[PDB]
């Protein structure tokens, strides 16, 4: 619904990477796999996590 | 439900303790013992230092079931001498080794930058 | 200082690569496990939750708090909540966590962790703060809130060890081989045409003389040299999770010593 | 207490088929028309080539636990590269009016064929072979 | 086909025969057919065995049907379960096929008829609050006055 | 209507359900506190004691045995081999 | 209600084949990978040749490439997408191209002599789990005993059984019967 | 010279087409549409797919928190695939998926995941893995008839 | 009519509801009542 | 009533007979049990424990009948139990109580298990029970039942607990084996190259529950101490059990280690795969059922478990898309196959369009033409199929289990690799559902193979639409066919079970209906029960004339046929004796009879054939038991034989009765037995090929007979209900040639109907 907090898998905080992930795309125009390994994310667990991340809340924020 | 709470997987219910020592009826001079609340971390480590020291005959663990932190240690000595002096000789040469290796890194740490 | 030799090839405040040399792979292996599962550490546990108009229900959030990684260096200091002689928990055993927000803004209003307040006395024991380590230093993005909406909460903190729920571990991967080359033949290799093609090289191998092709089997050799790497989440930093570590195997090698002597 | 046969043979062959650590010898008595040797050997504790040769004596000494090397350490009732203990099943294959006597070293086989030790090997298990290059 | 036969020797050797196979089925009439051997004739109309050669050699088809049907998927199972069924089935002489208050039709039948109800089977000893005389209840248990 | 103890023609070995009903019915007799016969070296089972009881040979009963047409043969348990 | 996996909750992956959670393993127990990857769940490989689901062995690269790199991957139905060409991208990062990993041994360190096909695969939770399943009537103040059950029991023999089973707690009155006209008109 | 992976493919023997398909994986419907490579697959699998997937607990509306029904079952952290079809994109799945990409390890490794069962990562559950929302609603009316 | 799927009989359903495509699926739905 | 039901499971940490029961599922069932002096105790603290806590109880009952509620009690902390109250306790560790998975076709679907409380909420089972209950852990439930009084607990322990249960009726042989998992890697494990190192051997030995401590010597010495995968297995096969088998060309040497052997409780050559292991006709599980009981035979599934998922779970083992890759020279091989495949087809095709091809006697042409592109198709399959086999290797791992026996066969192999071949509905390639067409996609009259349903393709490399397509149509018409064979199967199930549920085998070994009738004037035609029957092979029936004098005649007046002086101690003796010869020539007469007598019963010359008492296996034993030289002459005389095996004949009874009639009926019943039993136990072979001692022979006479005798049939046994259950269980796995076949058939055969779908007469 929302960034998780960790990899499941790992325990890498990932929760703290998403507005900069979102940012690194759109304000500074980078491929997917470019961007994620900038925020350090570089096992495939971790990576998975950011790339199909899919923020619901952003459309249950919709409602009043 | 029926999941037993996590804390039973490091800390003793009423009644239970650390190791039970038990005498092996099969051979001699061997012994079993059930250690509660550990698991493999300890298991394979005691286990594998007890091999290190020719007095011993044999030595060996198991968990019976993933379900339950417990294990069973089993080993066997050399006429003369007790298992249970195995077992201190050989947990006494684990802390004895780590010991050395927390100063060996400690070390190597300041030797560092970043 | 003879036995298990150290070797540091990098680290960061975040990650430390070593080589353990001479030591068995149990207590390697051991040492791997301790990491991941029993060093003492920092984690709410208890979460009151006051007001949440907020999109996400409670125990979602509170989930998520459990997992916000929280300051953890003075965690001897800090008794077990079960060991206290509190009732339920109090300075020694415990901190407590604020967290309030409203949607103040038109547009939507972020809840980071940084937003947590400390509630609770710590007699300057360095715990209990919220970890911190993006640019902006927002730290863990909570909660999500629209104009309107509101959540107010209580945490209460306690220290606990992975195996116990996993929040409370401090590490996050941690590397770990051994025999690059494979010549200790602990593996044996699956492929189609050639094994040495179709496999990739270890980083790892550069490091290690390769065997040569004449060479019969070593039938004596162990297996004496690992190549580690320990990647912290922070709540400690790393050096110490390994010395913790090693610390923490040696403590219960020693309540079995003690429970000898009780015997 | 004793030792059995002992003789030494000429290397044939050495098939691996299929396995990697384990092949077959098939060898000669250098001596007789009429021994042969066909084993299973472990050959990454022990190689052997085409044409190599062999000192090969089953024994049958120097059933209680096992313990590790220490009386191995001065107490070697070997001399040799190379010692397998196994069990003999024999069949007796009494074939023309030559032996032929079986083991099997947890399941690394061998046969001898021959004549003149009929009244030597062992009916039984307690059987150790042994080898020096 | 191919047919084991013991040969001059004594072992059993393959010796091919040719077979004719049939859709549709006339035995009585078929068999009377000159050159053929009308003691080895079949048919897969066990129908049509029991009509011309009788109940035991109906009963000896009707087995090797059921046997067949089971052995074609692959599967084995011991003789005499088959031979327990196909008995059933042969033993009036004929194949017989083996395919709060309701029900009182049948107990007016009952009387009327004056049915005997051997009581061995499991429900009518269940509404009696008896075992049943199988297993473990086909013998009785009694106290044992004769011993020391 | 009784068969004399000579010309029995049945077995005179135990089936597995005489063996099941008299281990239990003797059992059902030793869970409520009846007498028992032979030495308990131990056992608290019930069962277990009628086995032993079946081992040593000490369970009076006799096993009346029907036949189709109505006629029976008395087996005592002594008498019955067990295997 | 918030619902945690358990064991007993099933979980399939889209090729039609389902399990349940038989247990699980904290992190320290489980196989890893040298980069000190786990995994998250662990199948069987007895389930894969008969059902012949090669589908699940080609998502399972496909998705391996595809969080490598950043990029969806390509699993549509009648394309040019090939093994060989997954697998040519995966070895370009780094990877053994048929998806195996060296693994070792939770328990021991150790590693494995075989290696391991590792890799992200989609998995469905499945609704309908071990608690709504549980019950467990027995009385104070399927789950039966039918006709088939019966006939188990009567194969076995076991007539006790079947009579206190199949019983009435409708208690054993009791009653006199004439031995000649067996009725219950006797006068006692 | 064709490339020895691809599929063979028995060319145009045809100079009298009349129209082309569009594309042939639209003779699929909706639930197979979200298999990913079931021309890889042996046809009845793909048939039990499009039976569970009707099971899997997913997102299916954006507005559940406001709605009444019986049952619902909401995963907490909903995954789009990294295995993905090109369908998907009109079903939306990506957007309201059905599950999460879970590392999966193909292994023998204890013996408790034998006969179509699974060892799961117990930490990664304490982190999120599979958990849910179930929610069930209950109803009742007044007084009637009387 | 409506509320029973009184007509021909099961010709109106609820509409499942549990995941999103488990919806799209239903409305495209057909039933056969009663050679090959 | 008193039973529960949830989800399995399955645990490589229980017993073969044990269930695991949840903890919260033992506190809801319960057991009254009376007080006595040998539980008050007990029983007092289950009370004090109560109905939350396990081992607690939910009531105590008094003298009175009256019920005394635990949990709502303002007395509950404080009763004072008598003798002869009852306690129903809560069920704990070693209680019987009944399992089933339903449907509940064949009895071993509900078998007595011991109790085990465990934590959390799934029933557990050992992977073993599986299969009898046909059953697996994706969410299938089972149904535990408790018994209610002693008695009750007896039945099923005493006879439907799981341990009896291995060795079944239905076929005579074992009905749990080894599986998956622990088969994959007995196989692995007992390979010639597998060695284990002396940390990993103690921790096997010590994980085999009842190792007595001695560590086995390694079968290295030398260079290093290597014990063999053989080595450490047989820690767990107990002593006394002999077992060999010879597969294609086996020999005492295998070159290839294959077939088995395996001497007093020790493998010496052989992998160990679904053969040995699994649930066959004498394998070991049948041996060591039969040789050491059922309680010995039930340890030794979780003995070879435990070591041998203990040994799997650090070796490892997988498979992925690798292994499904064959060869880019294999594929081309492939290609080519089924390019010439398609050539065949063409010309046949060419070939018909001129009015060329002849049908051959009523076939039509088209049905002609069909018929042999269809074989040109399918052989095209196979041989694909082969190419791709053969090229992969030995560490290929869809390989390695289906070499194992545990998941898996050629098949597969061949359609994911390979090519996955013709589809087909109701028997003919697809067919023109468009007008002469069966796609739009194609043009009209096209009888090709990609026309018709050819799916050229492996899944590996995927299907293409029009394949696709026809692999679903293909598709559609099992899981149609499916279940219209699940519905049919159960009714013809639920009605033989009726037909035949009363029919039980009486005191006079007569097997009758609920009438008195009799159906069988002796059970089975030879008064067996079908678990104690064993497939041997009867030797006087095969063989040439020659071959059968050598072996079976004594001519002791003549010095060429005599028996060898070494054979035998009074061999010198005996040259030349004529009244020895008179009864070796009545021995030999009646060895030439039962020659005669069994080709007549067996048209077909098979020799081998199910019969009570193993007498090879018997053999085999006092073989070892009495350490027997092959090299000393035997003790045994002429006669201490030929009348030994004589009167041991009179002693194999079936029946009893004192007149001559059911002495005819003792006598025929025991026929075929008696003829292996002279053919096995003749003189020469006696003395020549098996070199008894006297004190042997006498063994193997007095065990003949307690195993004969232990294996006829027990009345009071229902097999009737076994009878329609052993027919209609494996009926149901019939989910699957141009006669009615399979399930319609057999409908066909037990309506006894008048109108049969495929009539024929088959004419010699
Ligand atoms: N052990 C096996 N050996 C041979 N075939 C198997 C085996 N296990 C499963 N199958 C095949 O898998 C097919 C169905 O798979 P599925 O997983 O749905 O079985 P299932 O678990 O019994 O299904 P369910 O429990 O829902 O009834 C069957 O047609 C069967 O042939
Ligand atoms: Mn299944
Ligand atoms: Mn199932
Ligand atoms: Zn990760
Ligand atoms: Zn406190």
């Amino acid at each position: 619904m929302i960034v998780p907090v960790r990899c499941f898998s790992c325990g890498k905080v990932v929760g703290d990477k998403w507005e900069s992930y979102l940012n690194l795309l759109q304000e500074d125009e980078l491929d997917e796999g470019t961007a994620l390994s900038r925020l350090g994310l570089k096992r495939y667990c971790c990576r998975r996590m950011i790339l199909t991340h899919v923020d619901l809340i952003e459309k249950f924020l919709r409602y009043n | 439900m029926n999941a037993p709470d996590r804390f039973e997987l490091f800390l003793l219910g009423e009644g239970e303790s650390k190791l039970k020592i038990d005498p092996d009826t099969k051979a001699p001079n061997a012994v079993v013992i059930t250690f509660e609340k550990e698991d493999h971390t300890l298991g394979n480590l005691i286990r594998a230092e007890l091999l290190n020291d020719r007095k011993v005959l044999f030595a060996a663990y198991k968990v019976e079931h993933p379900f339950f932190a417990r294990f069973k240690l089993r080993i066997q000595t050399t006429e003369g001498y007790d298992p249970k002096d195995a077992l201190k000789n050989a947990c006494n040469s684990i802390i004895n080794k780590l010991g050395a290796l927390k100063t060996n890194f400690e070390t190597e740490w300041n030797l560092q930058t970043l | 200082e003879e036995g298990p030799q150290v070797k540091i090839r990098e680290a960061s405040k975040d990650n430390v690569d070593f080589i353990l040399s001479n030591v068995d792979l149990a207590m390697a292996n051991s040492l791997r496990r301790v990491m991941i599962a029993e060093i003492p550490t920092l984690a709410i546990d208890s979460v009151e939750v006051e007001t949440n108009t907020t999109v996400l229900a409670d125990e979602f959030i509170a989930h998520r708090l459990g997992l916000i990684p929280l300051q953890s260096m003075d965690i001897e200091q800090l008794e077990y909540s079960r060991d206290c002689f509190c009732e339920d928990h109090c300075d020694k055993c415990s901190v407590v966590l604020t967290l309030q927000a409203f949607g103040e803004s038109e547009s939507t209003t972020n809840v980071y962790s940084k937003d947590l307040v400390i509630v609770s006395n710590l007699m300057g024991r360095n715990i209990g703060h919220p970890i911190i380590q993006d640019k902006e230093g927002n730290g863990v993005l909570i909660c999500k809130l629209r104009k309107g909406q509101e959540l107010k909460l209580t945490c209460v903190a306690k220290k606990g060890i992975a195996k116990e729920h996993a929040k409370w571990g401090p590490a996050a991967a941690i590397e770990f081989e051994y025999d690059p080359w494979n010549k200790l033949k602990h593996t044996d290799y699956w492929y189609e045409q050639d094994s040495a093609k179709e496999w990739p090289q270890s980083k790892n191998c550069e490091y290690e003389d390769p065997p040569n092709e004449g060479d019969p089997f070593d039938y004596k050799a162990q297996a004496d040299t690992f190549y580690m790497n320990v990647e912290s989440v922070g709540s400690i930093p790393v050096d110490q999770v390994v010395v913790r570590g090693i610390d923490t195997l040696q403590k219960k090698v020693a309540s079995i010593l003690l429970a000898l002597t009780q015997m | 207490s004793n030792t059995l046969f002992d003789d030494i043979f000429q290397v044939s062959e050495v098939d691996p088929g299929r396995y990697n650590k384990v092949c077959r010898i098939e060898a000669a008595s250098t001596t007789q028309d009429q021994c042969k040797l066909t084993l299973d050997i472990n050959v990454e504790l022990f190689p052997v080539a085409a044409q190599d040769s062999l000192t090969v004596t089953i024994a049958s000494s120097l059933t209680r636990s096992w313990r590790p090397p220490q009386a191995g350490d001065r107490s070697l009732a070997d001399d040799y590269d190379y010692v397998m203990y196994g069990t003999a099943y024999k069949f007796e294959e009494v074939s023309k009016d030559l032996i032929a006597v079986y083991y099997s070293f947890g399941g690394l086989l061998m046969r001898l064929e021959g004549n003149y030790r009929n009244l030597n090997n062992l009916k039984q298990e307690n059987a150790y072979l042994l080898i020096r290059r | 086909y191919d047919r084991k036969v013991p040969s001059p020797t004594g072992e059993y050797v393959k010796e091919p025969e040719w077979v004719l196979e049939t859709d549709g089925v006339n035995l009585s009439e078929v068999m009377t057919v000159p050159g053929i051997d009308p003691t080895r004739i079949y048919t897969n109309s066990f129908i049509d065995i029991m009509e011309v050669l009788g109940i035991e050699a109906g009963r000896a088809a009707l087995y090797k049907e059921v046997y067949n049907v089971i052995a074609s998927d692959g599967s084995y199972v011991n003789y005499r379960h088959m031979a327990l069924l196909v008995d059933v089935m042969t033993t009036q002489g004929g194949l017989t096929s083996v395919t709060f208050e309701e029900t009182v039709e049948i107990l007016f039948e009952a009387g009327a008829s004056a049915e005997l109800d051997d009581c061995r089977g499991v429900s009518e000893n269940v509404i009696l609050g008896q075992m049943a005389p199988i297993g473990t209840g086909a013998f009785d248990v009694m106290i044992d006055e004769e011993s020391l | 209507k009784a068969i004399p103890k000579d010309q029995r023609a049945t077995t005179p070995y135990m089936t597995k359900y005489e063996r099941a009903r008299i281990l239990g019915t003797r059992a059902l007799q030793i869970s409520m506190n009846a007498p028992v016969f032979v030495d308990l070296e131990g056992e608290t089972d019930p069962l277990r004691i009628a086995m032993k009881e079946l081992a040593e040979k000490k369970i009076p009963l006799v096993i009346r045995r029907y036949l189709p047409d109505g006629s029976f043969e008395d087996w005592s348990v002594e008498e019955l081999i067990v295997d | 209600t918030t619902k945690i996996p358990q064991i007993g909750d099933k979980f399939a992956s889209r090729h039609g084949q389902k399990g349940t959670i038989g247990i699980t393993y904290r992190r320290e127990d489980m196989p890893f990978t040298a980069e000190g990857i786990v995994p998250d769940l662990i199948i069987n490989p007895h389930a894969i040749p008969s059902r012949m689901t090669v589908a699940h062995l080609i998502e399972c690269l496909l998705s391996k490439v595809a969080a490598l790199s950043g990029n969806e991957g390509d699993a549509s139905p009648f394309t040019d997408i090939t093994v060989e060409g997954i697998s040519k991208l995966l070895r370009e990062h780094g990877y053994q191209s048929r998806g195996f990993e060296v693994m070792y041994n939770g328990h021991t360190g150790k590693k494995l002599m075989a290696q391991i096909f590792f890799g992200p695969t989609y998995y469905q939770r499945l609704r309908h789990m071990v608690d709504d399943k549980i019950h467990a009537r027995a009385r104070g103040p399927g789950l039966r005993f039918g006709e088939m059950e019966r006939d188990c029991m009567i194969a076995h023999g076991a007539a006790s059984f079947l009579k206190e089973r199949l019983m009435e707690a409708s208690d054993a009155f009791r009653v006199h019967i004439c031995g000649i006209c067996g009725l219950m008109t006797v006068i006692a | 010279d064709v490339d020895p992976a691809k599929r063979i493919r028995v060319s145009h023997h045809a100079t009298t087409f009349t129209h082309c398909e569009i594309h042939p994986s639209m003779i699929l419907g909706v639930a197979a549409s979200i298999i990913p490579f079931p021309d890889h697959n042996q046809s009845p699998r793909n048939t039990y797919q499009s039976a569970m997937g009707k099971q899997a607990m997913g997102v299916f509306l954006t507005n559940y928190n406001v709605r009444m029904d019986t049952m619902a079952n909401i995963l907490y952290y909903p995954q789009k695939p990294l295995g993905t079809t090109r369908a998907m994109e009109y079903l939306k799945f990506r957007e309201l998926p059905a599950g999460q990409n879970a590392i999966v390890a193909i292994a023998c490794y204890s013996g408790y995941n034998q006969e179509d069962s699974m060892i799961m990562n117990q930490s990664s559950i304490d982190r999120g893995l599979f958990r849910s929302l179930f929610f069930r609603s209950y109803m009742d009316q007044e007084k009637k008839y009387g | 009519a409506l509320a029973t799927g009184n007509w021909g009989a099961g010709v109106s359903q609820v509409l499942n509801r549990y995941t999103y495509s488990s919806t799209l699926s239903h409305l495209r739905r057909t039933n056969t009542p009663i050679a090959k | 009533d008193f039973s529960a039901r949830t989800v399995i499971s399955g645990d490589p940490n229980l017993e073969l007979d044990q269930v695991g029961v949840p903890k919260s599922i033992a506190k809801t069932l319960t057991y009254p049990e009376v007080v006595t002096p040998y539980n008050i105790d007990r029983l007092t603290q289950l009370v004090r424990n109560g109905p939350n806590e396990h081992p607690g109880a939910k009531y105590v009952i008094r003298d009175s009948g009256d019920r005394i509620d635990l949990r709502y009690s303002k007395r509950a902390g404080d009763i004072q139990l008598q003798y002869g109250w009852k306690v129903e306790r809560h069920i704990m560790d070693n209680d019987p109580v009944l399992f089933n998975r339903q449907p509940s076709l064949h009895k071993m679907s509900m078998m007595a298990h011991r109790v085990k409380v465990i934590p959390y909420s799934t029933f557990r089972l050992n992977l073993s029970v599986t299969s009898p209950y046909n059953a697996d852990f994706d969410g299938d439930e089972m149904n535990l039942h408790v018994p209610q009084s002693e008695e009750t607990r007896a039945e099923l322990s005493q006879l439907c607990a799981v341990p009896l249960q291995i060795v079944s009726p239905q076929s005579n042989k074992p009905c749990m084996g080894i599986v998956q998992d622990t088969l994959c890697g007995i196989r692995k494990l007992t390979l010639r190259d597998t060695f284990i190192e002396l940390d990993q051997v103690l921790n096997m030995l010590y994980w085999v529950p009842d190792w007595d401590g001695v560590i086995p010597t390694p079968a290295i010495i030398k260079p290093k101490p290597l014990w063999s995968g053989k080595q450490i297995l047989s820690v767990a096969i107990p002593n006394g059990i002999h077992l060999q088998r010879f597969d294609e060309g086996t020999t005492l040497l295998s070159p290839k280690d294959n077939g088995m052997l395996i001497i007093d409780g020790q493998i010496i050559f052989g992998v160990v795969e679904k053969k040995t292991v699994g649930s066959s006709n004498g394998g070991l599980i049948h041996v060591v059922t039969r040789e050491k009981g059922p309680q010995v035979c039930a340890k030794l599934f979780g003995n070879i478990q435990k070591v041998v998922n203990f040994w799997l779970l650090h070796n490892g083992f997988s498979t992925g898309i690798g292994d499904t890759i064959a060869d880019g020279p294999t594929m081309r091989e492939i290609t080519e196959t089924i390019a010439e495949a398609k050539k065949k087809v063409l010309d046949v095709t060419k070939e018909a369009q001129a009015n060329l091809l002849t049908a051959k006697h009523g076939m039509t042409l088209r049905e002609s033409f069909e018929d042999n592109v269809v074989r040109f198709l399918n052989e095209a399959r196979d041989k694909a199929g082969r190419l791709a086999e053969v090229n992969l290797k030995d560490l290929n791992n869809v390989k390695q289990m289906v070499m194992a026996g545990s998941k898996g066969s050629f098949i597969n192999i061949a359609q994911m690799s390979a090519c996955v071949g013709q589809q087909s509905v109701e028997g003919k390639r697809i067919a023109f559902g468009f007008v002469d067409r069966t796609l739009p996609h194609f043009s009209k009259d096209d009888y090709s193979p990609e026309s018709k349903g050819f799916v050229e393709n492996s899944y590996l490399r995927g299907l293409t639409p029009q394949e696709f397509f026809f692999h679903a149509m293909g598709g559609r018409e099992g899981l149609i066919d499916t279940a219209v064979k699940t519905a049919e199967t159960g009714y013809i199930q639920r009605r033989l079970v009726k037909a035949l549920e009363d029919i039980m085998v009486h005191y006079d070994n007569t097997t009758r209906n609920s009438l008195g009738n009799v159906i069988q004037f002796i059970y089975g035609e030879d008064g067996m029960d079908a678990a104690h029957i064993e497939k041997q092979s009867l030797d006087t029936i095969g063989g040439s004339d020659a071959a059968f004098e050598k072996r079976y005649r004594v001519d002791l007046l003549n010095t060429d046929h005599t028996l060898d002086p070494s054979l035998l101690e009074s061999g010198s003796e005996i040259l030349g004796d004529l009244k020895l010869q008179v009864l070796l020539d009545e021995e030999y007469k009646q060895l030439v009879k039962d020659r005669k007598f069994l080709r007549e019963v067996f048209v077909d010359g098979e020799a081998n054939w199910p019969l009570p008492v193993n007498i090879r296996r018997i053999i085999q034993n006092a073989q070892q038991t009495f350490h027997i030289d092959h090299t000393k002459p035997s003790d045994l005389t002429i006669k201490d034989i030929v009348l030994g095996v004589k009167d041991l004949q009179e002693n194999l009874l079936v029946l009893r009765g004192k007149n001559e009639i059911i002495q005819n009926a003792q006598r025929d019943a025991v026929t075929l037995f008696c003829c292996l039993l002279r053919s096995r136990l003749a003189t020469r072979r006696v003395l020549q090929e098996y070199r008894l001692t006297k004190q042997a022979f006498d063994w193997v006479l007095s065990n003949i007979e307690a195993q004969f005798l232990r294996s006829v049939v027990h009345p009071g046994e229902m097999v009737g209900v076994l009878a329609a259950q052993s027919i209609g269980e494996p009926a149901t796995q019939m989910t699957l040639k141009k006669v009615t076949s399979g399930v319609p058939r057999l409908k066909e055969i037990l309506n006894v109907a008048k109108n049969m779908k495929t009539p024929s007469l088959t004419v010699y």
